[PDB]
């Protein structure tokens, strides 16, 4: 205080606005919804992209009902995700995108390996990670109309062997909601919320933000103590 | 001659159990913890409030042995201001508690832009100085009188009638009935909005809340139901200590306090301790 | 086809060129280190602090 | 970088006048200004600072409770306000540019100053020589004197270097006793020890030639020196 | 039988490498100091705290002049802090958040800065308008980006997880030169204290050690069991020690083309995330998952000297060129300086 000179004193003031600016920026930023993008090689996320109204990480914006939503799509980064995957770990929600009507095509060199196999596959390793204990998975299901319209003629017996039902679309679209909703392993920290997109079906955001929501309030009652 | 037996093993218990607590609760709060977003800081005024109603016992407990009042005018005001003041900023920080969990839940998102630093301190200075103004009433009542052949004793001396039922009633509603309808009200609110989302929580969140009513309940009740019982028969008429019923009320007026004193005891396990919102649950040097 | 035998090639190239290098004994780099360990060991202010009139950082 | 001044004129005895200074070039809101006042005969002397953020603010001895000084950052701009103009109001104006984080040099830029014509623990600088008679190609030295000692504790040295040529504004030469402007050559130099320090210039050149001051930053206010007059 | 002539060949040069390391070993580092007296305890005090960094911490450098650092976190923000005051004395916020490595010229007129964009970003500090602007960007790598060092105001060189390291001259912005040979991602580099050669490791669990000038690998380097997460270089210039995810940390002479020492310990089961070396180089730190980092004596194989302090993982740490303080940072953005 009274051993400074008059140059160490302008330099305190200097670095005590910083601080202040440093602080407004970082109260500004904790309003953000930070959600992640996910779906395997050519499942529909493209048109869930455009539906909304929107190398390296590709970064959207958008903005609904006064919040702000950014989106991150990290599909071309073609290395190892154990290097890169934990900095993610913070984010609000985890969008997902499957195909319904893939079932009976060939994805490999290998004939084996379907497509639908594949997405359980990527699902199940995405869902138990050891840095998403606790974070919620909002799943899509896409070309509901082509599957339907695939049915008629191509029964699901093709890709799942112990199938014992009808074939008409309702119980195949259940069936396979339920497949997937069998794979969560951490049944009391998470949740999962499942939709049926169709194009003229706008609802598929309005979707997204009622799930935001519920996430939000559960955070709040791990603030204020009461969990 | 009951009383003096029952008082001293109430306010004895209530020293035992209410200091160590407190005291490590700020401990760890002020002196490891490297950042303190906003719950820390209530819990730790909370704590504050508490010690300062138990660091005044002892005084009490000498005028309950030795029979006489042996530390003046000046100790008599100033005790009685202290446990005054600290009482009253206790039950306003828990008022202010639930309202915050209630609007938490109300609109997620309108309290994510205001809970913050700033708004908090305001909100807590805000307290305190209510609290000091509350208070006031204390420090120019309690007088000190000689009890008999060399004894004296400080107690109030009011005036007349009317002032007493003022003094009374005033305290009653001030200190007791807004308090516990807002933290009812809040609580209900809360537990009913909790119904449609769609998400797995009823293990040990409703046990909590249901403690707290009754804590406060327990032991704040009975204290503000003889201060109504003594306003109504002073202005009937009637004269503290004529009769029986004068006696039996005045009689049960030196160990009811002694009773609250014990709801400073409970408040660190029920806020820091208990599972459910576990700030402190998990840092413990008790093993 | 023939680009493994390019590939192929081209290790066996640098597995050759890494094949002819002149070497010493362990016994001399351990020596080697150890002289420059010793000789700068006065001028280390980690390993002997130094009077705490001359600490920057007090 | 550009700095231009305005609002200079004849003012009579008493009366007020505001001075204004535009700012283009460079980020004006990062930087604390100087006020600085020349006579039209004399050397230099300080009038008034104000800081970046604008929470501190100085004034001189002679000037306090008259002078105000004031920033728009919004429009980059600069104010000074004057009232009760005395007969010692009689001089030119310059607006000056300063930074101070560690490493920076102050007192890097001046303006063109404005005229205006009008109808003690304070540190003593002493310019011993006042004029010094050279030809070019030779080598000079001056030197000038404190009172007190301005070497602190952290191991700094405040004291600072201008040139004046003329018809100019003046121009830095040396911020803390050794260190170069930049854009300055490398025949300039800078030295000394407490209370005396020495410039010292090597093969002169011509546009080399005005008037060199002395100054201290220690402590507030700010000093000048006198001046020395080399002549060729 | 050509693919299978050639993969023999390259076997019979593998074993004939084998056998030329195997005959030039004669005696263990442990054994030639065995009458080294041991350096006793050794116990540093926390001197400063530096505070403003609202997220994780992913990198910090030392300036030559011993007195300025720069430190990058998630939040979007690159910090220029005065270490004797604690004052701050340049904040810069970047284009891209996910920011993973800092460099500091050794001049003092540059910093640069890249990330999970796939460009290099160069900044310069000294201007004639009292900001800090961006200098060039440098583009052409296909992977994330996780190191960078310079070596003068002009040159730079980069290593990505392409499996490519590269040389860039900053005033064309062009690709110099490209290093190309490991098999999985490249994670740090290394330069020498005289700008000639440079070391590199990678998630193959294998370092090379590079020539510059020339645009060719020298040699390399194996023994560990996962990737290597860290690497540095000895002061004398024969030497460098990594750092891998088993746990371990070991030290490798470029002379005597051999390993020297390994540095584990059995109540150890965790990743080192950083390592670095002393003026004189007799202490070895290394910073771990436990959330806190080990000094290790660096000729005999034995100490752990904790600087426990940090609440999460350390991702970074640093030691001055005069030798007196020592830096660390970790996830809970914090950095504290020790001596
Ligand atoms: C469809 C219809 C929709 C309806 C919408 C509303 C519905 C339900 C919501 C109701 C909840 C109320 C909102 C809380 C206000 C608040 O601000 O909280 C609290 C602020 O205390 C106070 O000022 C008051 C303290 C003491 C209570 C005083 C109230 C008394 C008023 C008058 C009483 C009259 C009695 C009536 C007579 C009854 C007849 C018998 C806790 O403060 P605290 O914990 O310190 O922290 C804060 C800061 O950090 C941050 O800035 C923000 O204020 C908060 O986020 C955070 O709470
Ligand atoms: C023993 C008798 C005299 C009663 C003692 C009264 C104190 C126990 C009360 C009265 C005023 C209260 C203070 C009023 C204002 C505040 C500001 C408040 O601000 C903060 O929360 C600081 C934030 C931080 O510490 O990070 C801290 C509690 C404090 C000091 C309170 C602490 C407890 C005080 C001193
Ligand atoms: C006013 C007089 C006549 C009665 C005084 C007692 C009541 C004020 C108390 C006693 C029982 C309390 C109730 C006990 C249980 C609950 C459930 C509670 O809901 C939850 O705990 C939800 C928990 C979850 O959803 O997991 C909401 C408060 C409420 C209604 C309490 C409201 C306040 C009550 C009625
Ligand atoms: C049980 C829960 C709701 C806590 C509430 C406690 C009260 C119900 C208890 C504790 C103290 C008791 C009192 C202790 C002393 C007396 C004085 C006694 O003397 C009289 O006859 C006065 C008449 C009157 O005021 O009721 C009447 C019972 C009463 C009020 C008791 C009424 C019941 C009280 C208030
Ligand atoms: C909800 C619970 C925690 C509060 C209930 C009050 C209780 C704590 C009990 C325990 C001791 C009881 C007291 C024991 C002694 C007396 C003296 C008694 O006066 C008599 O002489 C009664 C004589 C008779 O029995 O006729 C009046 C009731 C009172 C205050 C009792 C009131 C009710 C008390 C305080
Ligand atoms: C938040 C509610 C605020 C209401 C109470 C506030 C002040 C009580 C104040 O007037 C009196 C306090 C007395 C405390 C202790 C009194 C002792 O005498 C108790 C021992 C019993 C005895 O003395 O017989």
């Amino acid at each position: 205080g009274c051993t400074l000179s008059a140059e160490d004193k302008a330099a305190v003031e200097r670095s005590k606005m910083i601080d202040r600016n440093l602080r407004e920026d970082g109260e500004k930023a904790a309003r953000e919804v930070k959600l992640l993008l996910l779906g395997a090689g050519e499942s529909g996320k493209n048109t869930i992209v455009k539906q909304m109204k929107i190398t390296g990480i590709v970064e959207t914006h958008f903005t609904f009902k006064d919040l702000h939503f950014k989106m991150f799509d990290v599909g071309a980064q073609r290395s190892e995700r154990k290097k890169w995957i934990h900095c993610f770990e913070g984010v609000t929600a985890i969008i997902f995108c499957v195909a319904l009507s893939d079932y009976d095509l060939v994805l490999a060199e290998d004939e084996e390996m379907n497509r639908m196999h594949a997405s359980m596959k990527l699902f199940d390793s995405i869902c138990n990670n050891k840095w998403f204990t606790d974070t919620s998975i909002i799943l899509f299901l896409n070309k509901k109309d082509l599957f339907e319209e695939k049915i008629k003629k191509s029964p699901l017996t093709i890709c799942y062997p112990e199938y014992a039902g009808s074939n008409t679309y309702e119980e195949a679209a259940a069936y396979i909601q339920c497949q997937f909703e069998d794979l969560n392993k951490r049944k009391d920290t998470k949740e999962i919320y499942t939709h049926f997109t169709c194009s003229t079906d706008t609802k598929n955001v309005q979707f997204v933000f009622d799930a935001v929501t519920d996430v939000i309030i559960k955070n709040n009652l791990k603030d204020c103590g009461l969990f | 001659e009951f009383i003096s037996l029952l008082a001293i093993i109430l306010l004895s218990v209530a020293l035992a159990v209410g200091l160590p607590g407190n005291s490590f609760v700020v401990w760890s709060i002020l002196k490891r913890m490297q950042k303190r977003s906003v719950t820390a800081l209530m819990v730790l005024n909370l704590a504050l409030a508490d010690l300062a109603v138990l660091l005044t016992a002892p005084f009490f407990l000498h005028f309950l042995a030795q029979g006489t009042w042996s530390f003046g005018l000046a100790g008599c005001r100033l005790c009685h201001y202290v446990c005054g003041v600290s009482m009253y900023a206790s039950v306003w920080l828990i008022t202010a508690m639930s309202l915050d969990r209630s609007l938490a839940v109300a609109r997620p998102f309108v309290s994510q832009k205001l809970r913050t630093k700033a708004m908090a301190r305001r909100v807590l200075a805000g307290i305190w100085v209510l609290s000091f103004l509350l208070a006031t009433p204390v420090l120019a009542y309690r007088t000190v009188v000689p009890w008999k052949t060399n004894m004296s004793l400080c107690f109030p001396r009011y005036p007349s009638e009317g002032h007493r039922a003022f003094h009374l009633i005033f305290e009653a509603v001030t200190g007791f009935l807004l308090p516990f309808l807002i933290v009812v009200a809040s609580y209900s609110d809360i537990g009913r909005r909790l119904q449609a989302r769609r998400f797995r929580r009823s293990r040990r969140t409703g046990r909590l809340v249901v403690l707290i009513i009754l804590t406060f309940a327990a032991f704040w009740l009975p204290y503000h139901v003889v201060n109504l019982a003594e306003a109504g028969r002073a202005l009937a008429g009637q004269a503290a200590g004529l009769g029986l019923v004068g006696k039996r009320l005045s009689l049960a007026r030196n160990v009811l306090i002694a009773l609250a004193f014990l709801s400073s005891s409970v408040n660190p396990v029920l806020y820091a301790f208990a599972g459910g919102g576990l700030l402190r649950s998990a840092g413990v040097g008790f093993v | 086809n023939t680009a493994s035998i390019a590939q192929a090639r081209k290790l066996v190239e640098q597995l050759k060129m890494e094949a002819n290098i002149d070497r010493i004994k362990v016994s001399k780099a351990a020596a080697d280190l150890m002289a420059y360990c010793e000789a700068h060991a006065k001028e280390d202010p980690l390993l002997t602090p130094v009077p705490a009139s001359e600490n920057p950082f007090r | 970088v550009q700095l231009v001044e305005s609002g200079g004129g004849l003012v009579q005895p008493g009366g007020s006048r505001k001075l204004s200074c535009s700012a283009s070039g460079f980020a004006f809101s990062s930087f604390g200004m100087h006020w600085v006042r020349q006579a039209p005969e004399k050397g230099l002397e300080w009038v008034a600072y104000i800081s970046s953020g604008s929470g501190t603010i100085y004034y001189a001895d002679t000037v306090k409770g008259r002078f105000t000084i004031s920033r728009d950052d919004p429009k980059n701009t600069l104010f000074l306000q004057m009232t009760s103009l005395r007969s010692e109001d009689t001089a030119m104006y310059y607006c000056v540019r300063s930074i101070y984080y560690y490493g920076s040099s102050p007192f890097d830029f001046w303006g063109q100053g404005t005229t205006l014509t009008v109808s003690s623990a304070d540190i003593v600088m002493t310019q011993a020589t006042s004029s010094v008679p050279v030809t070019p190609g030779e080598s000079v030295s001056i030197s000038c004197r404190s009172s007190k000692s301005l070497l602190h504790s952290n191991g700094n040295t405040y004291l600072y270097w201008f040139l004046q040529r003329p018809g100019q504004s003046p121009q830095l030469l040396i911020y803390r006793m050794s260190n170069l402007a930049s854009g300055v050559p490398d025949r300039f130099s800078g030295s000394g020890s407490g209370t005396a320090f020495t410039l010292t210039i090597s093969r002169l050149e011509a546009e080399d030639v005005g008037v060199y001051y002395c100054m201290q930053h220690l402590e507030y206010p700010l000093t000048f020196g006198a001046g020395t007059k080399l002549e060729l | 039988s050509e693919l299978d002539q050639l993969r023999q060949e390259a076997e019979q040069l593998k074993n004939q490498i084998r056998d030329a390391r195997k005959a030039c070993a004669d005696a263990t580092l442990s054994q030639i100091t065995n009458n080294i007296d041991p350096v006793g305890r050794i116990q540093m005090r926390t001197r400063r705290t530096l505070r403003g960094h609202l997220a994780k911490i992913y990198a910090m450098h030392w300036g030559t002049d011993s007195r300025l650092l720069v430190s990058a976190s998630q939040d979007g923000k690159l910090i220029i802090w005065d270490s004797y005051t604690t004052n701050k004395v340049h904040a810069i916020p970047l284009r891209s958040s996910w920011v993973m490595t800092c460099a500091y010229a050794p001049s003092g007129n540059y910093v640069a800065c890249g990330g999970l964009d796939n460009i290099c970003s160069i900044y310069n500090l000294k201007t004639r308008e009292g900001n800090v602007r961006v200098s060039r960007e440098l583009a052409g790598h296909t992977g994330y980006l996780s190191c960078c060092r310079f070596l003068d105001d002009n040159q730079i060189v980069t290593s990505s997880g392409d499996t490519t390291c590269a040389l860039w001259d900053i005033e064309t912005g062009q690709q110099t030169t490209t290093f190309t040979g490991h098999t999985g991602d490249v994670m740090s580099l290394s330069l020498a204290p005289d700008t000639r050669l440079f070391v590199s490791g990678a998630c193959d669990a294998s370092a090379k050690l590079w020539d510059v000038r020339e645009g060719m690998c020298r040699q390399t380097f194996t023994g560990h069991e996962s990737d290597i997460n860290a690497i540095c270089f000895f002061p004398n210039g024969n030497a460098f020690a990594t750092g891998s995810d088993d746990a371990t940390c070991r030290l490798f002479d470029l002379r005597a083309d051999q390993e020297l020492m390994t540095y584990s310990h059995d109540n150890i089961i965790c990743g080192i995330t950083s390592v670095s070396f002393s003026k004189s180089g007799r202490l070895l730190l290394a910073g771990y998952d436990d959330f806190n980092c080990n000094v290790w004596d660096a000729l005999k194989a034995d100490r752990a000297g904790v600087l426990a302090g940090h609440d999460n993982r350390v991702s970074c740490l640093g030691v001055t060129d005069d030798g007196m303080a020592v830096a660390t940072g970790s996830w809970d953005s914090f950095l504290k300086i020790w001596n």
